[PDB]
């Protein structure tokens, strides 16, 4: 179900060896993880191109503008800002709370 | 024509009795000289121009947004 | 020598394409080349073809341009051979000529890849080439829906409180649908065993499940990817969507709740079918009764005409705009629920090695998709009718009409449209024109589309199932009246939202 | 503007790329049945 | 052979190609019977009340044509325009029952009958009566009245043998007008959305061909080179005196460029010779002093440049240290004697040409036998490139570029 | 250096015909100039009208790419070969395949008919050529000796009766009755893909990516080297007036003067609307029997027709 520490380590190494089109081979290494869960974990969180840094001022401005533009469409928005859609979503909610004060 | 017709007629068509079946179980021409223009050796520049990168396979191992969206979204807020 | 038979067809194609590419490599490479590197060029050919099938852009940075031009040439040749074979094996499958099941599996596979290449292009063009619904057409659609809901005195649906008295009944219904999908099968997938596990866990403690659903509806706005497959019905293919189980329980609960509150609050007027009260053959029976009981319906002594056109709203699911869909759902439900529904349509779709974001149409395999279609179809009905004729058809909101009936006889005769029905995508309209109204329409139609050679009989299509006495007689007046009625209805509907 | 997805054209026209002095023929269908021979014998 | 699968064959069959893929369809009937009944106006397609005919022969109702002529000068049947005066009134006789008949022959008019009108008088007869009476009996009087008509006048009515944005937007309500007005008064161009919107090539054609999410590209869209000039000369100002080096820049251009470039930016200032061996080459060029440090101008390790006419023969040969093939870095050494073993293992890029006494003084410094590190520091204080071939080449290149622009503005 | 070459007017494109769905690989004109026949990677054989450029008919028997077509002069037959190892005889009175030939091991690459005797000669990727009786469908001979795929084959009445060029870059001149090689010509460095026989000059030219070479019958004596077309050339066609056409694999035609080896025109044609610039290429060309028009079968799936330009004079276009 949830992702342990050691499971993430196995998943990173296995993607580094087998690439990104063989999730059935990668699922065989883990315990009780299916191929779809492995893929989802990689793109959501474990991929190195995911940027886990603080938000710049520019990146926030684009967030607020695009969220006005296409409301609730975070998969469309998210590659324009270059964050994960979940990241974009929670940071939007952060700024909305902050503007409420 | 006559010779090849004879050949094809033969192809399609001690005393030996008709009943017996067949009995036995079932270098080229000398090399012609290579008559060639003298070869031109390859330059290092153009030899670099035929360098082929290795194949890195995704399978084997071994966004621009039109401005009218703004207009549409703006209209709906109004 | 052995012939090329059906076993050997594909392998022989690869065998010959391989040899021809090899010949051009030899004639292309300069004299006295240090290395041949032929096997690597053929590896790049394979990778190019595999990237074509996955719709993944192929670039190799170092590669010389004679070699790249040759590779793009031969990949395009193989693509044409592949796609033409897909084209005529589908025709054979539909006509019944094939009986082999592996060729049906191969064609289904080829067809899926071609569909996703096209659909991925459609999404890209939607983002680049702008929304197709103009600001004017969108504001007119929105404002019309507001006036409709305002005149019917509709009270909008609230968010379900956690102390809502009906929520375990709605949960029990939702779980029975979800469990019924798995009723008979043995040794299911891992995801299906996961889904049965979640259903049994929600049977055990419903309050936990209900708390999770309410928290999802309040806060979740970025979802997991759905898989797509096709059900081959031999004459066409039907998309089948695979949604994650957690999300699916939340959607099924929302689906039950929305239909219950919309039925209680009278959102959908009675022309919207399928209704719960009648099976479809009773609907057919009702229509005949409805037609027979219009006033003076079969009299033609003065030159009146009846017209009955059955058509479909073409591509209505695909042309839904999710921005305008959000603004139109907000008129009917708590904005939190509207955000959840609209955001839920925005997912990555993935079959095999290919995946793309859906950003334009709806995903029809969601649990609440039926609601969206009916509600969005309601807006299209208000375009085809007027607000005025639709108010006459639905009746005053204190005493509403039932299906195909009117408050008065004068009310039914006041307008040419007498009967209207919208069974999902399909529509059936019954018109009664006098001779003046018919002459008016035919003159407007013949102004726009002048026909000197009288070829209108050629396109017109009628029922070849009946005998010749029973088919439509294609008389000049009647062929032009039918085309004029259809043209007028077609002018009602903006091409960006749907068409006939 | 605005052109719908089924309306849009990706490539230029044939007489745009070849010019006015070139005649372009597109033959999607043929003008004879198979029943009618190409070399018909005299009867 | 057995013709076992004849519908599903390895190719498209003949019948299948005819029926679906562009074979010739028989196409038998075309508009076989499409005639309006005689009693109907041609414009309205409904039964006329006041018949009028055009000289050509088209018959249709007055009440429909007259507004039509006012709106459009022309007649519906033809492109040509028609002046309303030319319309000739038609009068159709009735039976006792009320049907249209020929006045003289009494035959009831049908969609199959042949119907003829006389222009001057306007009456309408079956063609039989007109023929049998007037064409045979050579009188041209009308049958009902004695009015005489010419043959031009006879006409056949029936012979069976033959933009804005608020376009698209009727009925705009108050909220729509007000919204579109505020929208145009307020809306301004978007900024973020607008921003969003060699032997080898850029890969725009291959990528656009292989993925349909990229816009169709049909036409292909396709580094700097530095060459050593003359002789490179560098003085190493060491704490043991000055060593002059000749660099073989024409032969080893990358290695010479690295060296001179490194020297010009003071890279070797203060660096030591960290490795010195009796009857072996002295080595330095490591700004870390550790024996394993240093870095090239490019960033990583660059290629060897072995040459058949450069060997480690004689004293004072200048070569690169490395960690294996094509990994030169910064480190370099000077030989104390011939050493053929070094050939094709270390790039030779120059030789000592002055300060041989200094090289000897360097050699004579004792080194720690365990580490080969000199016991008293041997140090490069400064490096002077007194002939820099690479610098001259760069200046020439800039001039050439300017000339090209002038030729093709 | 050479005499002054004869003046030939330029040719211009005047008609583009587009109906196939794969590469047009071969083209041939009927003896009476009424129609021509093209074979395709589409696997269809199409019969077009030569005057109007209209599609008369399509024939669909083949299993893979149709690689060569030829029309019989002495009987109402059409012969086609393909990459599906199969050679068919089509009866144009019935529009039906009436007979077929078997024994080839791989893809058949081209075929030709002997102009007096009724034999068919086909060349193939198993590095053989075969001589077939037209009637009784029997290999009378298999010409063997090339070490890689035989790419082209030509026939004449005079000796030698069969010329085969190959992917092992050699030309071979064969005895038809014995089935042996007489002469082997090894002057090319890359593979010989096209050979053309002069109508009345008793010479022949062969093409390779190197350069075109021009040779003399019966012994194969080398005459001349025609150089300048630096591309893989797929077809050579010679006119009766002495025009030579070389169509390349990258889509360029070079017109040449046969007499002197003078290259007087270079033509590069645009591709059709849908295609890539890499899709341009010429797989076949043929003059009609009138020799007024030139037909090229191409890799952007079009047939292009060239016409000789009548307004141009020696003064307008000089011979350099």
């Amino acid at each position: 179900g949830v992702w342990r520490n050691t499971e993430d380590e196995i998943l990173k190494a296995a993607v580094m060896k087998y690439g990104k089109n063989q999730w059935s081979r990668i699922a065989s290494l883990l315990h009780r993880k299916s191929a779809k869960q492995c893929k989802a974990r990689w793109y959501e969180w474990l991929d190195p191109s995911i940027k886990k840094t603080e938000w710049s001022r520019e990146e926030e401005e684009k967030l607020l503008h695009l969220a006005k533009l296409m409301p609730t469409q975070w998969r469309t928005i998210a590659p324009i800002i270059g964050r994960t859609a979940a990241q974009c979503l929670e940071h939007y909610e952060f700024l909305l709370d902050k503007a409420a004060q | 024509r006559v010779a090849l017709e004879k050949s094809v007629s033969q192809k399609v068509a001690m005393q030996k009795d008709p009943m017996e079946p067949p009995r036995f179980k079932i270098p080229p021409s000398p090399p012609a000289p290579v008559m060639h223009s003298p070869s031109r050796k390859m330059t290092v520049k153009e030899q670099q121009e035929w360098k082929i990168p290795p194949c890195i396979s995704n399978w084997k191992n071994a966004v621009h947004i039109n401005e009218n969206f703004a207009k549409l979204a703006e209209a709906l807020y109004i | 020598a052995k012939t090329v038979t059906k076993q050997r067809v594909e392998s022989h194609f690869d065998l010959e394409l391989r040899a021809a590419v090899m010949h051009d490599i030899l004639d292309m490479m300069p004299e006295g080349i240090k290395q041949n590197k032929a096997r690597t060029i053929l590896q790049h050919l394979s990778e190019a073809w595999r990237c074509w099938k996955a719709n993944i852009p192929w670039k190799v940075p170092g590669l010389p341009t004679p070699i790249e031009n040759m590779i793009l040439r031969y990949v395009k040749a193989k693509a044409d051979w592949w796609t033409n074979t897909a084209h005529y094996n589908r025709e054979r499958i539909r006509r019944g000529a094939t009986v082999d099941k592996t060729v049906c599996k191969k064609n289904l596979g080829r067809l899926t890849r071609l569909y996703l290449k096209a659909e991925q292009e459609r999404q890209h063009n939607y983002l680049k080439d702008g929304p197709y619904i103009t600001a004017e057409e969108a504001v007119a659609v929105y404002t019309t829906t507001v006036h409709w809901l305002e005149s019917r005195r509709f009270s909008p649906i609230p968010f379900p409180p956690l102390s809502y008295k009906h929520d375990t009944k709605l949960l029990i219904l939702a779980l029975e649908r979800l469990k019924e999908a798995y009723s008979v099968k043995s040794r299911l997938n891992q995801s299906q065993r996961e889904e049965l596990g979640l259903i049994e866990q929600a049977y055990d403690n419903p309050h936990e499940a209900l708390s999770r659903i309410k928290r999802h509806l309040l806060t979740q706005r970025a979802f997991k990817e759905v898989g797509i497959e096709f059900m081959d019905l031999y004459s066409h293919l039907v998309p089948v969507y695979d949604v994650e189980p957690l999300e699916k329980i939340t959607d099924a609960y929302l689906d039950q709740y929305l239909w219950y509150e919309a039925d209680k609050r009278r959102l959908f007027p009675p022309w919207i079918k399928p209704a719960d009260t009648e099976p479809p053959p009773l609907l057919v029976y009702k229509w005949c009764q409805g037609i027979n009981n219009l006033q003076d319906v079969w009299e033609t002594s003065e030159g009146e005409c009846n017209v009955m056109l059955e058509s479909r709203f073409e591509k209505m699911y695909e042309k839904i705009d999710l921005t305008l869909l959000n603004r139109l759902l907000r008129l009917i439900v708590d904005h939190n629920i509207a955000d959840y529904m609209t955001a839920k349509n925005n997912v990555v779709i993935n079959y095999k090695d290919m995946n793309h974001t859906n950003s334009y149409g709806i995903i029809r395999g969601l649990q609440f998709a039926s609601f969206i279609v009916q509600y969005y179809g309601l807006v299209m009905d208000l375009l085809v009718l007027g607000l005025h004729r639709a108010s006459e058809m639905a009746g005053p909101p204190q005493m509403p009409n039932d299906f195909l009936s009117f408050q008065d006889i004068a009310t039914e005769a006041a307008h040419p449209i007498r009967l209207f029905c919208r069974y999902i995508d399909r529509i059936h309209i019954f018109f009664r024109f006098t001779a003046d109204e018919a002459r008016d329409l035919i003159q407007r139609y013949l102004t726009e589309h002048p026909d000197p050679n009288n070829e209108n009989i050629v396109g017109y299509n009628n029922k070849k199932c009946w005998p010749r006495d029973a088919r439509m007689r294609l008389m000049k007046h009647d062929v032009n009246l039918g085309r004029a009625v259809f043209w007028d209805i077609k002018n009602r509907l903006p091409r960006s939202v749907t068409t006939v | 503007e605005v052109v719908l997805h089924e309306d849009k054209k990706y490539y230029p026209t044939a007489e745009e790329v070849y010019g006015p002095e070139v005649e372009t023929i597109v033959q999607e269908e043929d003008t004879q049945p198979l029943t009618e021979p190409i070399i018909k014998p005299v009867k | 052979g057995k013709r076992q699968h004849q519908k599903d064959k390895m190719y498209i069959t003949c019948a299948e190609y005819t029926h679906f893929y562009g074979g010739k369809k028989p196409d038998l009937p075309q508009t076989n019977f499409r005639r309006l009944p005689f009693d109907h106006c041609s414009l309205s397609l409904q039964p006329f009340v006041y018949p009028v005919c055009t000289p050509d022969g088209i018959v249709f109702d007055l009440l429909n044509i007259v507004p039509w002529l006012k709106k459009y000068g022309t007649n519906p049947s033809n492109g040509e325009k028609l002046d309303g005066r030319s319309l000739i009134k038609l009068n159709f006789s009735k039976n006792s029952e009320g049907k249209y008949h020929c006045p003289v022959l009494f035959t009831v008019f049908t969609n199959n009958t042949h119907i003829v009108a006389v222009r001057t008088t306007g009456n309408v007869y079956a063609y039989e009566a007109v023929e049998q009476l007037n064409i045979k009996a050579k009188n041209f009087r009308d049958l009902l009245t004695d009015e005489p008509f010419s043959r031009q006048d006879i006409i056949t009515l029936q012979d069976p043998t033959n933009q804005d944005p608020s376009y698209y937007l009727k009925n705009t309500n108050a909220e729509t007008r007000e919204t579109l007005q505020e929208l145009y008064k307020e809306f301004k161009g978007d900024e973020i959305l607008a921003a969003t919107m060699a032997h080898y090539s850029t890969g725009k054609v291959s990528a656009s061909f292989t993925s349909t999410a990229m816009v169709p590209e049909t036409t292909h869209e396709a580094l700097r080179y530095q060459f050593v000039k003359k002789k490179g000369y560098v003085r190493l100002h060491t704490n043991k005196g000055d060593l002059n080096l000749e660099l073989h820049c024409d032969l080893t251009p990358k290695t010479c460029e690295n060296f001179i470039r490194l020297c010009k930016k003071h890279y070797y200032d203060g660096t030591i010779f960290h490795r010195s061996i009796r009857n072996f080459v002295i080595q330095g060029g490591d700004p870390t002093g550790t024996g394993t440090g240093g870095e090239s101008y490019w960033g990583k390790p660059f290629k060897d440049e072995f040459r058949p006419n450069l060997s480690h023969t004689g004293r004072g040969i200048l070569s690169m240290a490395n960690s294996g093939p094509n990994s030169n870095r910064s480190q370099f050494f000077i030989t104390f004697r011939s050493c053929a073993y070094l050939d094709k293992k270390h790039t030779i890029f120059g030789r000592v040409v002055g300060g041989f006494d200094v090289l000897t003084a360097m050699e004579n410094v004792e080194s720690d036998p365990k580490t080969d590190r000199p016991k008293e520091e041997i140090r490069i204080d400064a490096t002077t490139v007194f002939v820099d071939p690479y610098e001259e080449a760069d200046a020439q290149i800039a001039q050439e570029r300017k000339t090209q622009l002038k030729v093709a503005p | 250096t050479m005499p002054k070459p004869q003046w030939h007017p330029p040719w211009k494109l005047y008609r583009v015909i587009s109906g196939h769905l794969g590469w047009v690989r071969c083209i041939a004109v009927e003896p009476g100039n009424q129609w021509f026949v093209t074979g395709s990677a589409d696997r269809t054989i199409k019969i077009w009208d030569l005057a109007s450029g209209k599609l008369k008919l399509s024939l669909t028997g083949h299993i893979s790419t149709v690689r060569g077509v030829i029309v019989s002069t002495r009987s109402p037959y059409l012969f086609s070969c393909g990459e599906d190892k199969q050679v068919k005889c089509w009866d144009l009175e019935y529009n039906k395949v009436i007979r077929h030939y078997h024994g080839h091991l791989s893809a058949v690459y081209g075929l030709d008919l002997h102009p007096t005797i009724d034999v068919l000669v086909t060349c193939s990727r198993d590095s053989t050529a075969r001589i077939w009786d037209v009637r009784t469908k029997a290999s009378v001979h298999t010409l063997s000796g090339h070490t890689n795929a035989v790419a082209t084959v030509r026939c004449q009445a005079a000796e030698p009766q069969i010329i085969t060029g190959s992917h092992d870059t050699t030309i071979r001149l064969w005895d038809l009755v014995a089935g042996k090689t007489r002469v082997t010509l090894t002057n090319h460095k890359k593979s010989v893909r096209a050979v053309v026989l002069h109508p009345r000059h008793y010479t022949f030219a062969s093409g390779s990516p190197d350069n075109i070479k021009q040779w003399k019958f019966p012994d194969g004596s080398f005459i001349q080297n025609l150089s300048g077309h630096n591309a893989i050339i797929n077809t050579l066609t010679v006119n009766s007036d002495g025009v030579l056409v070389s169509g390349a694999d990258n889509g360029t035609m070079h017109l040449w003067d046969w007499r002197t080896g003078y290259n007087f025109q270079r033509v590069h044609a645009a591709v059709q609307p849908g295609s890539l610039d890499s899709e341009s290429g010429i797989f076949a060309c043929a003059f009609d029997q009138s020799e007024s028009r030139l037909l090229t079968a191409e890799a952007d799936k079009t047939i292009k027709v060239y016409r000789e330009d009548d307004t141009a004079t020696e003064e307008t276009h000089p011979v350099s």
